DNA sequence: TATAATGGGA
């Protein structure tokens, strides 16, 4: 088992109305009270992918090997596509309902803002540590011992 | 009856699983090529490193001098270089206990 | 030099 140490800057767009407004945030807290329903949507185009955090989702639209935009989907904003799905520009991803926080394993910090009538456009970078388990056989040998702070690019077993 | 003694001796050793088989294999292969890089290193012949490893390891007792200041010689490397010694005295012990388990 | 083979016998 490896606890990773993961980190992204991922985009977000939300009415200003409900935005808790701060700079750097902590797992918990709300960032946003909606007072009604919202269609957070995506402002370009390609294929997602769909990763389930901890009470969390990232969307990951990609055109060929690229990345066009990195999207962020707060607790309580339930994704409305698909792991492996086409989208287009102007097509809704996730509902925000209810009111928005982050998740309990995810800190917020670098918080960006654009507003645009009542739209406000986040780019925030993220920081999370995710699980990962692994399979070692016999013909295989581990070199890192127990609790061993380990970096990228570096051989586990 | 001395074929009864052999028997129940060989017989205090459990086999050894699969796993342990690879891995001291492994040991053993790890700690010949620790043995070469050494070779390098200090500049002296294998089987000198081999047999100074092989003291050092199943018993205690030139003893005092030539054994001694080949040792001394290896204790006194980098930290970098000082790893192959560390890894050919384990490769020794996984070769004494290979034979054990097959005997 | 390589399938795997692992506690005797009167």
């Amino acid at each position: 088992r490896v606890d990773y140490l993961r980190k992204e800057r991922a985009a977000l767009r939300i009415p200003l109305s409900a935005w808790v407004e701060k700079e750097a945030y902590r797992p918990g807290e709300v960032l946003a009270e909606l007072s009604e329903p919202y269609l957070f949507r995506a402002e370009e185009s390609g294929v997602v992918e769909l990763k389930d955090l901890a009470e969390g989702h990232l969307i990951y639209l990609r055109q060929e090997e690229e990345v066009v935009a990195r999207y962020f989907l707060p607790a309580g904003m339930t994704p409305l596509v698909v792991e492996g799905e086409i989208v287009e520009v102007g097509q809704p991803l996730a509902e925000g309902k209810g009111l928005l926080r982050l998740p309990r394993h995810m800190t917020a910090k670098e918080v960006e803002a654009e507003e645009e009538g009542d739209s406000v456009h986040l780019t925030l970078f993220l920081e999370w540590t995710e699980p990962k388990d692994y399979k070692v056989a016999p013909h295989m040998n581990v070199i890192v011992p127990e609790g061993a702070k380990v970096q990228a690019g570096e051989k586990i077993v | 009856d001395p074929v009864r003694q052999y028997l129940h001796e060989i017989g205090q050793v459990p086999l050894l699983t699969l796993e342990e088989e690879i891995d001291l294999a492994r040991k053993v292969e790890e700690g010949m090529e620790a043995i070469k890089k050494l070779s390098e290193a200090t500049g002296l012949d294998q089987e000198l490193i081999r047999e100074v490893v092989r003291a050092k390891i199943l018993g205690t007792a030139p003893d005092p001098k030539t054994v001694e200041e080949v040792d001394g010689k290896l204790k006194s490397l980098p930290k970098e270089l000082k790893r192959y010694l560390h890894i050919a005295r384990e490769g020794e012990a996984a070769r004494q206990h290979l034979i054990e388990a097959n005997l």
